Formats: structure tokens, C-alpha cells, sequence
């Protein structure tokens, strides 16, 4: 497979790759370009739909422009965009396999004109000349007369009707509606009989919309269209009447169900297809059986008549061989969820086929040379910088309902509600569906495996095509008219509340009285539920005007703090399904349970079912429990029969459970998802209101006597605060999502499962009675045998209880959710250092791709738990670049790293991000560090952190939380400072932070920058988990190693070094007395069985060597003290370990007994093998200091 | 993993599945492939 990327609209008509063909049998012709075998691209708009559509027939959400794709430049841009999308798809294995399958999956060819697919007739040609003796009449060549006689139905005809070109797919531009991707067939009859037919695709790659917080990649839409076309190619299109319920139209005051075709659900992916397509299958139709039977028939025909024939080209034969290599189940199991995981593309996953009703789309223009590459969106799917399209003003809006809120009878407000646009059905579908018993009574990322790309690439192209005379029937445009109702009411609907939060005036004002807002003639009020923000605004009202940048900074900080506190407010309550984090403000917005008192109070004294306005929508499905048929048999054989019946009944009881689950999803979860969509629309409205307020205030300030530099700084601070507010709003959205999803699940648990249990409880009796009757009707069995069998083949309640709360949670989780979880990070910089093989790599792995510039002079050593930057040479610098490092006014962050200073203690800078005065700094000063933070208004805050003496490992963790105006600084695992930074304004400094040595060699390890404040528990956990690495360390913190000279200290006495003392012609280790505290301490050495080993590990067994005669440690058997013997043979084998919470101190063990000190004995404290419990447990912890 | 017939490398094969009698049970064999073993490198710590 190779996509031809060397074509342009100006390419000559060569009749081989660029052609001018006819549109079906009409009088129009169009130009087509072949970018791959049997795949063509036609940039011009689709010929079928008429460009001029009467306003009555225009559909909701559509964009109509008859001048689009009329000029050649637009056509060339469209063609290049299609080629780029195809290249992006083919860049991945899944896309290559899909495209190869599309190319090879030609429609089945019709038989010879006479009929059959077996063999052609024969002919003879070339009679030899009359020889001297023999006439030689019969000496001639033999030919298959109708070679390649197979009639084909996939061909485009030239304008002259004298040439035909093979084609399976033809990608056109959009039809009458600019934004409507569609896939249509060539012949309806051939798309359902299993023969197949060519497909035509309408695609619009220049427009996309934003869902949630990401943009939609058109490649996914193209893949969806291609998958839908695959059905047409294989001729397995189901009847248009095979629809299924998709969503309950809650907004209507009637029982109406929206319906979706099976193909659309199976192809579109998402979470909807997961409730259908279960094991066992609860939904079934004759379509699947007919398709499988026809596919098997065609495969048999190919295998018994096509392969043997030697009078037909391989262009068709080899393609058909690969076409039937795959199975129909593979196609049915192929959906967008697989490509989303393969391509790591986010897409809508809930009711993605009915998004028109949930929220209105805003379209953005895509420049393909620039915004989209073979690797997807430039700068990612989230950070791509696109521009809102100018066609958004031409979007058609035909509401399905027009709510006219009144009051006595004066219309205060008028809101519009839009439909899904899918086919509807008033008749109940669940109540009239029979879960079948004698069908699907078994079966209680591998779909495209059978495709072989290389073989497809080896296929010769089709040159000569024998055309089928009638392969095109006609095109039937679909005309639709959208209705519009008027539902008058006096109780405001949620949509009215949502619309009350939008405005056009730039000098509006927040208000909390909905009636006051709507009754406003001036239209100067906007409804908002932000209590704290409005209260603060009213507090400052009638105060001194804002003139100084200091006042503006304080005002903006307070506004941001109040907005975040209000939006993220939650209250935890105890529900049966654990604990739920309810949203306090969900009542004031959307006008739900807003009658009085706290919303949480009503939500607790009333089930979560109360949120939705349409309850009790269940319907009992039809049940067909066939009775056991009869001939006698022995207990040995009858037992297997009864066991099989038991299993079949269990499976049927699931088929029903699954049906009830699908009912819950379609009728109950739809309302909760609608509530989610309405709630996240309010958050964006409030964010827009706050941003407009801030912009208005900044504009007012700009008309003041202030320097340009300060104004630019204020503008940058506002820009950063906008990102901060966006982050807060996203947190609120996540909280809303989690809360409402949990509410829906617990609604299923507490409101539907009991009814399912009740219904089956009335059905298990029938099965039990039938089984008992059948058992009693059998003669060849003992009475005790019958009683035992009845006791075995009877169903209790617990026999049909399938509820699994975790399975439901994993059922409403889409690939998009997994991708978001994977892509969610709290680190703006997470250093990763590797030495490799003379190829040292230092880089950020948090995903923010910080530019790191380091000199080659740096080195890497194993500091604590990995490679650590080692700055030794003077004037060594390391710089990290990132926009987020600019900080600002309202943003909380934290630095965390491990430091070791090998120098002394003059002042010396270590890390800084200062720009003249603004920023933060760290530097050694005296025998400790100093942390300095300074704003652009002169306010400073310098803290001195003592006890940072050299030759020790320290764990620095600094946190700045601007929500509480709290500064936390930890060293090791202790809290040193808890100062307040309420007077610290904008610290906008720079995009790069420099790390320098300045004549002091240093190890720096595990540098990390977090975009949030940290807690003491987090610091303690990280500090103690980092050091849990199976290595024993000296008091300094460096790895303990064998053969190194050390000094031994006891944790209880951290200033006394043990020394040898001779007593009773024996040498024991004791502690220096208070008076004689000047004697030089004894020096030790650790030996090991494997002398090659250097670095000590936990549980290691070794021998302690003490230095003239090379003494060794032995344990006296008379007094239990530790003595010294001049022989390694008699020395004991000590085991080394350490405590997790005392990282730098180790423990000796022998025979599972810890060595420890002893109580005072006439100015001595011996080293002993203790067993008494009267010695404190801290006395058996030792420390080794480098000597 | 199965040791290669000729090359000194381990080829990767696909695990077997239960296909004996019942459609109600399905699992993949585990006691297949080369039998691996972990040997102490230095034998420094106690062998107990």
C-alpha cells in the first residue's frame, strides 16, 4: 500500500490515474483521482444532492453554501487534505490493515452471461499450414474464449461509455449540507444479498468542533465512514427497519423513543454498543443468521469454482481469496473503540450519534498544510491553535420545542430545545421484544488479525474490466421537515436557567434572583450562583477606585480565590454505595430541588432518582421459558441433560439481566448524562462571565496614569489567571461527572434491580414446577434419586443475582477516559537521568517537553535511588525552559529535589528564576540554605533554613499554595516553615530556571516541579519510599560499601565512637567515658563472602574487620559481650539490615538476635548480643560514619 | 516462550486453550514453555 501524494487538480487527464467519469447514468461528468488501488478521490461536491435547498427542508445544525468547493484552489486543497488524512491513517498498522482490506474487498462478480462460475467454453485458433503429407488442419492453439468473463459491478464509466475503471470507494466532498459526513451505496439490492457494491463517501475535512476540552480529528470520522462502507462492500447491509432504541426523549411530555440503525451503533463505537453485544447475546435477529449463511455460501462458491478456474485474471481471484480470509464476526466486532486506542484519539463516547440535542457545536477552520500533519493535529489534540470559522453565523437552528415561560400570562423568557434528528417510535420496544430461548444459548483486539498487508501489496492491479450492464439504479434524496412545539409552563425548566446565564452587554452585573433577572427590561443583569464572588463584589462596592497595580493584583487574587471556592464546593454524604461528593450549587443551577433549604438536605432525604423528571419507565420483557420435553433414560445420562438445561436457564436469566441493564442505560442514564451536559454548560458560562468582568476592569484601568511596563505585566498576569480559572473549572467538571455517574449507578442499584428480582422471582416458580413435573414423569429412577435431582435442579433467588457494581463502573468507562487518565499529570517537570553507555540522557518525562540545555562537563552518579546530576567543575550551569515556569499571580506550585553539598560556607546561588527582582531564589548562606521570594512591588520574604551542613543528603520540598496564601517548606521529613504569603503579589519572572554550582560541587537528584501545593503526608510518604531501595547507608546518607574505613556510633549516643578496651585478657568494644572523651574512636571494616561485591545490601551476611593484627568480631560465650579474635575462622557471620523509618542507621543480627549496647558498668557500655526486653529498642540501631 | 529449534533464541508462541468438552468453561494452559529458574549470583547471604 502506497498513497499517491504526487497529484494535483491541474494534473493531466492520463486516463490511468486521473479520469473524467460519469455520475451513475445521469448527464453529468466529474473528475476523479486514484490515490490507491480501487480507491478514488473526487474533490468536487456530490452530484446527487441539489445545492439549492428550500428553507423548509433544511435540517437543524446544517451549514449550506452552494459556492463551496467551486473554485479549483479549494478542490486542490481538499484533495491534498484527503491525501494527508489517508497518510495519517496508513502511518499505523491498524490503518494499513483497514485500507488493505478496503482495497482487496471488491464486490463479488456476477457469473458468465450464460450463468455459473465454473469454466468458460473453448475455442481453437491458428490452423497450421498444409504440410507435404499431412493436412495439419487440427494442429492449432486452444484458447478460453471468454477469458475473464466474470461480470463486475464496481466500475466507473468514462464520458464516451467506451472505457471503464475499477473502483471500490469514491470520496466526494460534502453534499447540500456542508457539515454532514455520509456514506451511500451504488445499488441497494446488491448491498443486502451478500454480493456487495461500490460505496460513495461525502466528507468535510476543513471543519471540526470542540467536545469537552479537545478537538475532533477528522481521521476518526473518515475511518467511521470507511467502516460503514465495508458493510456495503461485503453486501451485508441490514434492512432499514432493523432499528433499536437509543435514547428516551425525556424533554418531551410524551413517551417517545429515539431509534438508531444497528450498523450505526456497531460502527460508531463508544459506550452504547457495550450494553448491546453481550455474552450471551440478548438481542438477536434473522439478519445475522442470513448474513452468515450467505457469506458461507459465497465462500464455498469461491473455493469450489473460482480457485480451480484458470481462465480468469488473478486481479480478481487473489483479492477474493483475501476478502474471504476474514470472518463476518470480525467486521461486526470492528468499531471506533479499537482505532481510538490504537491511534490514542479522544472522541465523544456517550450517545455520540445524538449530540445535536445535548449541546450546540462551534466549528473551527483547519489549515491542513499547517494545523494537521501526517502525525495528527500540530501541537497535539488539546493545544492546537485553531481559529473559529466564519460560517458559524450560517448554522441552521430549528428547535424541536420552544418553551415559553409565562408570568400572569406574560412571557418572561423563551428557550429553544433541539432534537436528536433520529427516527422516533412511539410504540414501546422493550415491552414487545421476546428474549429468545432456543437461540444464542451458549458462549457464556483480534478482529483484523487475518489481514496480510504484504500479499495485498503483491496483487497486480486491475487493467481490463468486464462491466455489468445494470449496476446503478438511481439516487433518492431524503427530504425532511423539522417540527416545532410550544410547551407553556410556569415552573422554570433547566434550559431557562442556563439561558439566564448568558448575555451580550459588556457592562452587565451578577444577580441571584432569577425572576429579577428575567424581568429586567434593561437586560443588564445576569444570573449566577457564585455566592462568594458576588458577596465580595458587594463588599468592595462604594470603596476607593482601583488605580494602583497593587490594588488590581489584590482584586484579581480575591476574585480568583472566591470563584474557585464557589465552583469546586462539595459536600460528602453517606450513601449505600459508599460516600458521594455532592455538588452544593447543583440546585441553584438548572433549578433542581431548589424549593428551599440546602440542596444536599433534600438530596439526602430523597433518593437520587428525584433529579430526573421522568421516572418509572421500565417495561417487563416477554419471556418464553420452554418446558422440558418423554423417553426414559438412566440417572447417569439424564444427569447431563438436566445439567445442560440448568446452564441454559442460567444463561436466559442473564439475557434478561442484560436487557434490564440496557433499559436502565437508555431510559435512566440518558437523563443523568443530559444533566451532566447542562451542568458543564453552566460552568463555562460562569467562567465567561468572570473573564468578561476581569477584562472590563483591566480595560478601565488601562485608561489611567500607569507605566506601560506595569500594564503589560498586569495583562500577562491576567492571561495566566485565565489558565488558572480554566483549570479550576475543569476540576469542577470532573467533580460533576463523578458525582452524577455515581448517582446514576446507585439509582440502578436502589430502583431497578429489586424490580428485576421481583419479576424473576415470579418466573423461577414456573421453571421449578416444569422441572419437577418432567422428573416425576420419568419412570426409570429411584425415589431417592428423584428427590436428590429435584434438590439439585431448583433455582433459589441467589441463582439469578448477577449484580456487580464494579462491572457497571467498568462498563461506562470508554477508551477516552483511559486516555485522559493516562495523560493526566501533576508534574510540570519530572527529571529523568540515565547514564547508558557513554550516552548520558537527561530529559523531562512529564509530557510537557521542557527544553533542557546542559554542558557536556556534567556527570551522573548514583546519589540516593538513581542517577544524579553531579556539578563538579566551576561555572557549571543547567537550565530548564518552559512557559509554565513564568508563574504569575494566581497559581500554586512546588519544587522537590535531593541535594548533597560536597564543598564547605560562603554565600552561593543554587537555583533561581529571578528577573531583576521578581521571582524566587535559593542559595547557601552561612551553614544553611535560604529561600527568597519577591514580587514586582517590592514585597520580599526570605527564610533561613538551618542544618544544611555539607557531606549530608537533604530532601528539599517547597510548596506555594495561593488558595490559602500558605508557604510550606519541608526538609527531610519535618516541617520547617509555615509562613503566610498573603502580601506576595505577582511573581511573574521568566520562562527558564537556572541551576548553578559556583565553585561548590553538588549532587542534585530527582528534581521535580509540581503545578500544585503538596501536603505533609505526601512529603513524608515520598521521603520514606524513595529511600526504601534495599541499600544500607552511612549516617551521611551515601550507600554503605565494603572494605571502607568507618566509625561506629549508637543512635542513643550520637557523639560517642566505640573504642577497644582490654579486660581479663580480652578485648571488648565500649563507649568513651565523659571524662575521657578525647580518645580517637576505633575504625572498622566490613568484609563479605563475595569480595567482589562493593555496595552493601539488606540481609547481607558478612564479617566485621577491625584494624595492627587485623582483628575480627566474635561473640563471647561467657558474658555475651562482643570480643575481638585474630582469626577470620572464629569470627561470626553477622547479618546487616536497617529500619525503614531510620534510613541512615543499620542493625546487626546474629542468630536472629540484634546486637545492641548495655547498661552502664563502672564507666563502660559494652556491645552485646541482647535478649532482655529492658533495653530500649532504640539501642540496637547503629550508624557508620566515613573515616 | 519456547526455545528455537535451531537458533539460540526463544521464539514466542500462543498459549493453548481448553477445548475438551464444555462451552461453559474456558482457560489457557500455564504449564507450558521453557522451565525457568532463578539462581543466586554471588551466594553471599545465608543459604538458609
Amino acid at each position: 500500500m502506497n498513497i499517491n501524494d504526487n497529484l494535483s487538480i491541474n494534473s493531466p487527464v492520463d486516463n490511468k490515474n486521473v479520469v473524467v467519469v460519469r455520475a451513475r447514468k445521469t448527464d453529468t461528468v466529474f473528475k476523479a483521482f486514484k490515490v490507491a488501488p480501487n480507491i478514488w478521490v473526487a474533490p468536487e461536491r456530490y452530484y446527487g444532492e441539489s445545492l439549492s435547498i428550500d428553507e423548509e427542508y433544511k435540517v437543524d445544525g446544517g451549514i449550506y453554501d452552494s459556492n463551496f468547493l467551486s473554485q479549483d484552489s479549494e478542490k486542490d486543497k481538499f484533495l491534498q487534505a484527503i491525501i494527508t488524512l489517508l497518510k495519517r491513517i496508513n502511518s499505523t498498522n491498524a490503518g494499513e490493515k483497514l485500507l488493505s482490506l478496503i482495497s482487496t474487498a471488491i464486490p463479488f462478480p456476477y457469473g458468465y452471461i450464460g450463468g455459473g462460475y465454473y469454466a468458460p467454453n473453448m475455442i481453437t485458433f491458428g490452423s497450421a499450414p498444409k504440410s507435404n503429407k499431412k493436412l495439419n488442419s487440427l494442429i492449432s492453439s486452444t484458447i478460453p474464449f471468454p477469458y475473464a468473463g466474470y461480470r463486475e459491478t464496481n466500475y466507473l464509466s468514462s464520458e464516451d461509455n467506451k472505457s471503464f475503471y475499477a473502483s471500490n470507494i469514491v470520496i466526494f466532498g460534502p453534499g447540500a449540507n456542508i457539515v454532514e459526513n455520509n456514506t451511500v451505496f451504488y445499488k441497494k439490492e446488491d448491498a443486502e444479498n451478500g454480493m456487495g457494491t461500490m460505496t460513495e463517501i461525502w466528507f468535510q475535512p476543513f471543519l471540526t468542533y470542540k467536545y469537552d476540552e479537545f478537538y475532533i480529528d477528522p481521521a476518526i470520522e473518515l475511518i467511521k465512514c470507511l467502516i460503514k462502507s465495508l458493510y456495503f462492500l461485503y453486501g451485508i447491509k441490514p434492512s432499514d427497519d432493523l432499528v433499536i432504541p437509543y435514547r428516551l426523549r425525556s424533554e418531551l411530555e410524551n413517551i417517545e423513543y429515539s431509534q438508531l440503525n444497528i450498523v450505526d451503533l456497531l460502527v460508531s463505537g463508544g459506550i452504547d454498543p457495550k450494553f448491546i453485544n453481550t455474552d450471551p447475546y440478548w438481542f438477536t435477529d434473522n439478519y445475522f443468521s442470513n448474513a452468515k449463511k450467505v457469506f458461507e455460501d459465497h465462500r464455498n462458491i469461491y473455493e469450489t469454482q473460482i480457485e480451480g478456474n484458470n481462465a480468469i485474471g488473478n486481479d480478481i481471484k487473489l483479492r477474493l481469496k483475501q476478502k474471504f480470509r476474514i470472518n463476518i464476526n470480525d467486521i461486526w466486532e470492528l468499531n471506533l473503540n479499537y482505532f481510538s486506542k490504537e491511534f490514542s484519539i479522544m472522541m465523544p463516547d456517550r450517545f455520540n450519534n445524538a449530540l445535536k440535542h445535548f449541546y450546540r457545536k462551534q466549528y473551527y477552520k483547519i489549515d491542513y498544510p499547517e494545523n494537521y500533519s501526517i502525525n495528527g493535529f500540530v501541537n497535539g489534540q488539546i493545544n492546537v491553535q485553531l481559529s473559529l470559522s466564519d460560517r458559524n453565523q450560517d448554522i441552521i437552528n430549528k428547535p424541536e420545542e420552544i418553551i415559553n415561560l409565562l408570568n400572569n400570562n406574560v412571557s418572561l423568557m423563551r428557550s429553544n430545545i433541539y432534537g436528536d434528528g433520529l427516527k422516533s417510535t412511539v410504540d414501546d420496544f422493550y415491552s414487545n421484544y421476546k428474549i429468545p430461548y432456543n437461540r444464542a444459548y451458549e458462549y457464556h483486539d483480534s478482529s483484523l488479525d487475518n489481514v496480510n498487508i504484504g500479499v495485498i501489496d503483491n496483487i497486480p492491479e486491475i487493467i481490463d474490466v468486464n462491466p455489468y450492464k445494470e449496476n446503478c439504479d438511481k439516487f433518492s434524496p431524503v427530504q425532511k421537515i423539522t417540527s416545532t412545539r410550544e410547551i407553556n409552563t410556569n415552573i422554570p425548566w433547566p434550559i431557562n436557567y442556563l439561558q439566564a446565564q448568558n448575555t451580550n452587554n459588556e457592562k452587565f452585573s451578577l444577580s441571584s434572583d432569577f425572576v429579577e433577572v428575567v424581568s429586567s427590561k434593561d437586560k443588564s443583569l445576569v444570573y449566577s450562583f457564585l455566592s462568594n464572588v458576588m458577596f465580595y463584589l458587594d463588599s468592595i462596592k462604594d470603596n476607593s477606585p482601583i488605580d494602583t497595580d497593587k490594588k488590581y493584583y489584590l482584586w484579581l487574587r480575591e476574585i480568583f480565590r472566591n470563584y474557585s471556592f464557589d465552583i469546586t464546593a462539595t459536600q460528602e454524604i453517606n450513601t449505600d454505595c459508599g460516600i458521594n461528593k455532592v455538588v452544593t450549587w447543583f440546585g441553584k443551577a438548572l433549578n433542581i430541588l431548589n424549593t428551599s433549604d440546602s440542596f444536599v438536605e433534600e438530596f439526602q432525604n430523597l433518593g437520587p432518582i428525584s433529579l430526573i423528571n421522568k421516572k418509572e419507565n421500565l417495561s417487563m420483557p416477554i419471556i418464553e421459558i420452554y418446558g422440558i420435553p418423554m423417553l426414559g433414560l438412566p440417572l447417569n445420562d439424564l444427569n447431563e441433560k438436566l445439567f445442560n438445561i440448568y446452564l441454559k436457564n442460567i444463561l436466559y436469566f442473564k439475557k434478561v439481566y442484560f436487557n434490564f441493564l440496557d433499559q436502565w442505560w437508555t431510559e435512566y442514564y440518558s437523563q443523568y448524562f443530559d444533566l451532566i451536559c447542562m451542568a458543564k454548560q453552566s460552568i463555562l458560562a460562569q467562567e465567561k462571565l468572570i473573564k468578561q468582568i476581569i477584562q472590563n476592569k483591566l480595560q478601565d484601568l488601562f485608561k489611567a496614569d500607569i507605566s506601560m511596563d506595569k500594564l503589560n505585566l498586569m495583562n500577562l498576569a491576567t492571561e495566566k489567571t485565565f489558565i488558572d480559572l480554566s483549570n479550576e473549572s475543569q476540576i469542577a467538571i470532573n467533580n460533576i461527572n463523578d458525582f452524577l455517574n455515581k448517582s446514576a449507578i446507585c439509582v440502578f442499584d436502589t430502583n431497578i434491580y429489586p424490580k428485576f428480582i421481583s419479576f424473576m422471582e415470579q418466573c423461577i416458580n414456573s421453571v421449578n414446577s416444569n422441572v419437577t413435573a418432567f422428573i416425576q414423569k420419568c419412570t426409570n429412577i429411584t425415589e431417592d434419586e428423584k428427590l436428590q435431582l429435584i434438590k439439585l435442579n431448583t433455582f433459589m433467588n441467589i441463582d439469578f443475582e448477577f449484580f456487580d457494581i464494579q462491572s457497571i463502573k467498568d462498563l461506562i468507562t470508554s477508551e477516552t477516559d483511559l486516555i485522559k487518565e493516562e495523560k493526566e499529570s501533576d508534574y510540570n517537570l519530572f527529571l529523568f537521568t540515565l547514564q547508558e553507555d557513554n550516552n548520558k540522557v537527561i530529559e523531562d518525562i512529564s509530557g510537557k517537553n521542557t527544553l533542557v540545555k546542559y554542558s557536556d562537563s556534567i556527570s551522573l552518579v548514583y546519589g540516593v535511588n538513581g542517577d544524579a546530576l553531579y556539578l563538579k567543575e566551576p561555572d557549571e550551569s543547567v537550565s530548564f525552559s518552559n512557559k509554565a515556569f513564568e508563574n504569575g499571580l494566581t497559581n500554586s506550585f512546588s519544587i522537590c529535589f535531593w541535594l548533597r553539598n560536597l564543598g564547605e560556607i560562603i554565600t552561593s546561588k543554587l537555583i533561581e528564576n529571578k528577573a531583576d527582582n521578581c521571582g524566587w531564589e535559593i542559595y547557601f548562606e552561612n551553614n544553611g540554605l535560604v529561600f527568597s521570594i519577591v514580587d514586582c512591588n517590592g514585597n520580599e520574604e526570605n527564610i533561613y533554613l538551618s542544618d544544611v551542613i555539607s557531606k549530608n543528603w537533604y530532601y528539599i520540598s517547597i510548596s506555594i499554595d495561593r488558595l490559602r496564601n500558605q508557604l510550606l517548606i519541608f526538609i527531610n521529613d519535618k516541617l520547617i516553615a509555615n509562613q503566610s504569603i498573603e502580601q506576595i503579589l505577582n511573581i511573574y519572572s521568566s520562562n527558564t530556571i537556572s541551576l548553578v554550582n559556583e565553585n561548590n560541587p553538588i549532587y542534585i537528584e530527582g528534581l521535580s516541579i509540581l503545578n500544585r501545593s503538596i501536603t505533609s503526608e505526601e512529603v513524608v510518604n515520598n521521603y520514606f519510599s524513595y529511600l526504601n531501595n534495599s541499600y544500607i547507608r552511612d549516617i551521611s546518607g551515601e550507600r554503605l560499601e565494603y572494605n571502607k574505613t568507618y566509625e561506629l556510633y549508637n543512635y542513643v549516643f550520637p557523639e560517642n565512637s566505640l573504642y577497644e578496651v582490654t579486660e581479663n585478657n580480652n578485648i571488648y568494644l565500649s563507649i568513651k567515658d565523659t571524662n575521657n572523651l578525647n580518645i580517637q574512636g576505633a575504625k572498622f571494616k566490613l568484609i563479605n563472602i563475595d569480595a567482589n561485591k562493593q555496595y552493601v545490601q539488606k540481609w547481607d551476611e558478612g564479617v566485621v574487620c577491625l584494624l595492627d593484627e587485623e582483628k575480627y568480631v566474635d561473640i563471647s560465650s561467657e558474658n555475651n559481650r562482643i570480643q575481638l579474635v585474630n582469626s577470620k575462622d572464629t569470627a561470626k557471620r553477622i547479618i546487616f539490615n536497617n529500619d525503614i523509618f531510620m534510613p541512615n542507621c543499620l542493625t546487626f543480627a546474629y542468630n536472629n538476635k540484634y546486637l545492641s549496647l548495655s547498661l552502664r558498668d563502672r564507666n563502660y557500655n559494652w556491645m552485646i548480643c541482647n535478649n532482655n526486653d529492658n533495653i530500649p529498642k532504640a539501642a540496637h540501631l547503629w550508624a557508620l560514619k566515613g573515616i | 516462550i519456547k526455545l528455537k529449534k535451531d537458533s539460540p533464541v526463544g521464539e514466542i508462541l500462543t498459549r493453548s486453550k481448553y477445548n475438551q468438552n464444555s462451552k461453559y468453561i474456558n482457560y489457557r494452559d500455564l504449564y507450558i514453555g521453557e522451565k525457568f529458574i532463578i539462581r543466586r549470583k554471588s551466594n553471599s547471604q545465608s543459604i538458609n
